[PDB]
């Protein structure tokens, strides 16, 4: 279970690894690694109903989504509803436990375009399963844990229902095309940006305030979507930008890299980590320039 | 681009050789008048010419000099010419005697004076055969407050001294004049050395002071011409109004193992803006890379 936005890698004082909880973050249980000379903490050694603030209830009755809702409506209960990593993973053990698939409460509006749960909060997360797997407008919880989308007009072995872009002086685009060009990726994209509209350089970071920003813009439209990409490249010997200046906010996760190649992977994590990942194969654009920020 | 055969240096159309021949006035007189005519000197740089030749001089020796005179009283002329400018004799022997027809001069000392010998021995010879100095000029300005603000005017061998204090004494009239010299310390310490504008670590090797010029540790030097001529004048340079005389491969990477260093250079066409090694340190500099490192 390594994600791969916090470590590099690629071809290659001992190294020792933790996992890392961000207070309630959409990815919380990523696994990082340093030196384990210091002092953490250790909570889980392994030998051979309510919950934080919430309560479930699960019915093992076999029935559609409506009639478990209509089911579930008489005790003044509403259909499931993940927005947190712990109630989610809650809910999976809870579904393996039963050894079943149960039902997930949502629904969407116009034809599996724009999901939204029942409680109108704004949606802070994102465990989808695949892209070619859209065909209906309803998910369900799988054995993996992901949220597999399907038609939930079906019969589960049960239910569970529970109860509790201009900015700073400087404007931004995203571009949702399909491309193919993997060669010669470091003298191309000025005069491709440039061609739209006069005075138009690549992204730079001269605030503070923009990488928050940019961050909140980012999990919108999340489904395939789980890398970010920077304009950090191989420039005149060096790790600078594209245009003619120097850098002033340093972007590096530790020590000093010295990548010669032609290019790398400078990547923004969920919080804000400088993480750089050095590359052997081309086979991580997809993720470059189809559905990311460009 | 006058070139003579094969020993005879040439400075503006004519050449000189020394003969290694010891004879006396009157046969060096009938022997280079060998189908050749004697020295004589009419300029500044034919004597550095005579002055670097001569195997060091031969300190301990005499070179000889056509000079003649015959009616009374003396009265000098050359052999060949009547172009009479210049005159670099001893300080001071003129050795001119009460009254004798033969007449004769020589080079004496590694300077190149003259003297006035009995020439009746046997000695060397030269016979030759068929502002600015020659290789530099010197310029001086009208007046000069601050203290070497346009140049740096830098000595290395007495000679040179001694062209400088001919410029200036034919410049200089009078008395109560001062001028600048490459000789100061910034450091305080009381170290002298040839003074420029950054860079000078060359060490001295010949210095004309007074009897007592130097009594204060720092400063830098000046050069008055009232008495004390051609010699170096110590006062403080805070402050001091005094002229100046100023001599006028994971991707794309290629390389080659041959010099033990991987190599980036470009072409002179393709490129945008024609670039050198000078400022590579603001770009390469960031992989521990320098300057063309062959051994």
């Amino acid at each position: 279970n390594f994600h791969p936005l916090l470590v590099s890698g690629r071809l290659r004082r001992y190294h020792c690894a933790l996992i890392l909880n961000l207070q309630k973050s959409p990815f919380t249980g990523t696994w990082n690694f340093t030196s384990c000379s210091e002092r953490h903490f250790v909570s889980l050694c392994q030998k051979y109903v309510k919950y934080l603030n919430n309560l479930y209830k699960i019915i093992p009755k076999t029935l559609t989504w409506h009639s478990a809702k209509r089911e579930c409506l008489k005790s003044n209960m509403q259909l499931v509803s993940i927005t947190d990593p712990y109630q989610q993973a809650f809910l999976s053990v809870q579904a393996l436990l039963h050894n079943s698939s149960l039902w997930i409460g949502l629904f969407s509006q116009d034809d599996e375009l724009n999901f939204g749960w029942s409680d109108g909060k704004r949606l802070h997360f994102s465990r989808w399963a695949e892209t070619n797997g859209q065909l209906e407008d309803c998910v369900v919880l799988d054995t993996d844990g992901f949220w597999k989308t399907v038609d939930c007009n079906d019969n589960q072995p049960g239910a569970i229902c529970y109860y509790s872009i201009p900015f700073q002086n400087c404007c931004y685009n995203f571009i949702i095309t399909k491309n193919r060009h993997m060669a010669t990726t470091q003298d191309e994209v000025h005069t491709k940006c440039q061609k739209l509209n006069p005075k138009s350089h690549i992204l730079s970071i001269r605030d503070e305030k923009e990488n928050n920003f940019v961050l909140e813009q980012l999990l919108y439209f999340n489904y395939m979507a789980s890398w970010v990409m920077l304009g950090i490249t191989y420039r005149n010997k060096s790790l600078m930008w594209f245009d003619k200046t120097p850098l002033s906010y340093t972007h590096w996760r530790a020590g000093r890299p010295t990548i010669k190649n032609e290019k790398f992977l400078a990547g923004l994590s969920t919080d804000g980590f400088w993480d750089i990942q050095t590359f052997k194969v081309i086979e991580e654009a997809v993720y470059f320039h189809q559905h990311s920020i460009l | 681009d006058t070139r003579c055969d094969a020993g005879w240096l040439p400075n503006n159309g004519f050449c000189y050789l020394l003969v290694n021949e010891s004879n006396s006035w009157d046969k060096a007189h009938a022997k280079c008048k060998f189908s050749s005519d004697l020295i004589s000197i009419h300029s500044l740089a034919d004597v550095e010419v005579v002055v670097t030749k001569l195997h060091n001089e031969d300190i301990k020796e005499e070179v000889w000099i056509g000079l003649k005179n015959i009616n009374i009283p003396t009265l000098f002329q050359w052999s060949d010419g009547t172009e009479v400018t210049l005159t670099y004799w001893d300080e001071n022997e003129p050795n001119v005697p009460y009254n004798k027809t033969p007449n004769c001069v020589s080079y004496l000392g590694e300077l190149g004076q003259w003297k006035v010998q009995s020439c009746e021995e046997k000695l060397k010879y030269v016979c030759k055969r068929k502002k600015r100095h020659g290789e530099t000029c010197y310029k001086i300005y009208e007046d000069e407050v601050p203290f070497g603000t346009n140049c740096n005017l830098t000595i290395t061998s007495r000679f040179e001294q001694e062209y400088l204090n001919d410029l200036m004494k034919k410049y200089d009239k009078s008395l109560r004049k001062y001028f600048w010299t490459g000789l100061r310390d910034v450091d305080s310490c009381g170290e002298y050395n040839w003074a420029t504008v950054g860079g000078r670590r060359r060490a001295v090797t010949f210095s004309n002071w007074n009897f007592l010029e130097p009594a204060s540790p720092g400063g830098c030097v000046a050069m008055s011409t009232g008495k004390s001529v051609g010699k170096w004048e110590v006062k403080d340079c805070r402050s001091f109004k005094a002229l100046s005389i100023c001599k006028k491969c994971p991707e794309g990477w290629q390389s080659f193992p041959a010099s033990l260093s991987c190599y980036k250079v470009f072409h002179a066409e393709r490129i945008v803006r024609k670039r050198n090694w000078e400022e590579a340190e603001r770009f390469c500099q960031a992989l521990g890379a320098h300057l063309s490192s062959f051994s």
